[PDB]
C-alpha cells in the first residue's frame, strides 16, 4: 500500500556542531505514488528530527 | 559574528569583503570612503601683525 522507490539519490548539504537542530540534509529520490513515508536512523551517532 | 578586514584608503574605490558563514548563503559587503580629514591638533606660540 506504501509507496515503493527506489534509486535513493540522497545527499548532505552542510553540518555544524551544534546542540539542536544544525545539520540540514536534502535527499532526492524518484516518486512512483505520492504518500507519505517515515525515515529513521540505522546507528547511533546520527539522531533526526 | 566577528569578522574582519583591510582595506585600502582612496577615495571612491569600490573594496569588496565576502563573508563564508555557516548555516547561511554567503554574504558580500561593500565599503567606500570619501572624506579622509587628517584634522590635527594644534598649539600656539604668539601672532604677528
Amino acid at each position: 500500500d506504501a509507496p515503493i522507490i527506489s534509486e535513493l539519490l540522497c545527499t548532505v548539504s552542510t553540518c555544524t556542531h551544534s546542540s539542536d537542530f544544525g545539520g540540514v540534509a536534502v535527499l532526492s529520490y524518484k516518486v512512483e505514488k505520492a504518500g507519505r513515508c517515515d525515515v529513521h536512523s540505522h546507528s547511533n551517532v546520527a539522531v533526526l528530527q | 559574528y566577528e569578522h574582519t578586514a583591510v582595506i585600502p584608503n582612496q577615495v571612491g574605490f569600490p573594496y569588496k569583503a565576502h563573508v563564508a558563514r555557516e548555516g547561511y548563503s554567503p554574504l558580500t559587503l561593500q565599503m567606500q570612503v570619501v572624506e579622509t580629514s587628517l584634522e590635527p591638533t594644534l598649539n600656539l606660540e604668539y601672532i604677528t601683525c
